[PDB]
């Protein structure tokens, strides 16, 4: 009952609508503007791909410690003997 | 309007001894759902002329196309199924609304799609009164998460785990502690000499 | 015990006009708490971010 | 760029992010009140750099936080003893009292 009631509050003021704009019907028109929505959202989808979206020097840094490990035991090696 | 609404004559069924076949009939004729272009209705009006020119029930109807009330079904002495049609052929016929005699009560039949969409208005209308009430007070900062500001605390007593170890000495709130402890337990030991 | 319920073949049956009206005022309602919606969060954040 | 400076930088970040609510909000109102798909097409056209600069912005600064090589965990200070400004301050005190 509450919801036929919120229909019924929702009816009272389309007709004042109507009360403000008797011979104005705009639904038609409401038409043509859906199909604008529909537009507007394909061209809304469309247009989002052309921006861009989301290093591997960054993973060679791994190879950079990498080369320092070895380097590591060559001088743990040097330390031990001497040797170059 | 003409659909969920009730009506009754208990003081009519009460008077023809009962329900029986075409007595029950004219208990739909008794019904404001009775149609004035029911076949039914000439057939009656046969009866008021021809009187002897009339054949139980679908015999005459099947015949005499238009609209009709015919008792596919019935639950004897409570429910009793009138399904009504619409005739075109010896064979052919529209099936239409059903009616039935609810207890000495008709009530037309509810179409599935719109209760079951009734149903789902009244779960989206709880829905959108759901969302209504709520909006505008989780009372949200970055810094402090989804406050809801309140009249005072209690009452009852994301990975942002990081701190110094020990911290000690230091400083962290400990907003407050045990001042609930304070009452309750003295509302526990309140009832505790009734223990 | 229950299949009490059973297949009835008739009609739409019908809609009243008004209800087309209903399925304009409920989307334009909701369309205009969509933009005040939008525009208080704006304005709250605006004092978050303040 | 270096230390605060960023977080400055992030500053300039900031202002941006809840405009993005009416301006989406803007956008329906061309197909609203404006009742016009050629004003929506643009204030639409605007509304996704809105969300593009902010978003290739944080993932930049984030990068930025990693370039920078600060540690994940905050470290666990020592109980600090001696650093000499507490020093000659403590120093200055005692000649202040002499």
């Amino acid at each position: 009952p509450e919801v036929e009631e919120w229909e019924a509050n929702t009816l009272q003021e389309y007709e004042a609508s109507i009360s403000s704009q008797p011979k104005k019907k705009e639904a038609n028109d409401a038409y043509q503007k859906d199909q604008l929505w529909d537009q507007a959202r394909i061209i809304f989808m469309e247009e989002r791909e052309n921006y861009s979206w989301f290093r591997q020097l960054e993973i060679d840094r791994a190879t950079e410690e990498q080369n320092a490990n070895q380097m590591l035991t060559d001088i743990l090696s040097f330390m031990k003997s001497g040797k170059r | 309007d003409l659909t969920s609404i009730q009506w009754r004559m208990p003081e009519w069924v009460q008077s023809m001894g009962g329900l029986r076949t075409e007595n029950v009939l004219e208990y739909f004729s008794q019904s404001p759902f009775y149609s004035h272009k029911s076949n039914n209705e000439m057939l009656k009006m046969q009866s008021q002329f021809n009187a002897l020119d009339l054949g139980d029930l679908n015999s005459q109807l099947k015949r005499l196309t238009g609209i009709q009330f015919v008792i596919i079904h019935e639950r004897p002495p409570f429910l009793w199924v009138i399904q009504k049609q619409n005739r075109l052929n010896e064979n052919e016929v529209k099936p239409l609304t059903v009616y039935f005699v609810c207890n000495e009560n008709i009530y037309m039949a509810p179409n599935a799609y719109t209760l079951l969409a009734t149903r789902m208005l009244n779960a989206t209308y709880c829905f959108q009164k759901a969302l209504t009430k709520i909006e505008k007070f989780p009372q949200y900062n970055p810094q402090e998460g989804y406050t809801y500001p309140k009249l005072s605390n209690d009452n009852l007593e994301e990975n942002k785990n990081q701190s110094i170890e020990n911290a000690d000495y230091s400083f962290s709130p400990e907003d407050f502690s045990v001042v609930r402890a304070f009452m309750q337990s003295l509302h526990s030991s309140k009832e505790a000499p009734d223990v | 015990p229950p299949s009490s319920l059973q297949f009835s073949r008739s009609q739409p049956p019908e809609s009243k006009e008004s209800d087309a009206t209903l399925a304009k005022c409920w989307k334009e309602k909701s369309l205009t708490s969509s933009c005040k919606f939008l525009f208080e969060a704006k304005e709250r954040l605006t004092s978050v971010v303040e | 760029s270096s230390d605060t400076q960023q977080v400055q930088n992030i500053l300039e970040l900031e202002a941006k992010i809840p405009d993005i609510l009416s301006s989406a909000g803007k956008c329906i109102e061309a197909i609203q009140l404006n009742n016009s798909l050629e004003d929506f097409r643009k204030y639409s056209k605007e509304f996704l750099e809105t969300v593009e600069f902010i978003s290739t912005g944080l993932r930049r600064q984030a990068l930025e936080l990693e370039k920078a090589e600060v540690p994940v965990v905050s470290l666990q200070p020592k109980k600090r003893y001696a650093s000499t400004p507490l020093s000659n301050l403590i120093f200055d005190q005692s000649s202040k009292l002499i």
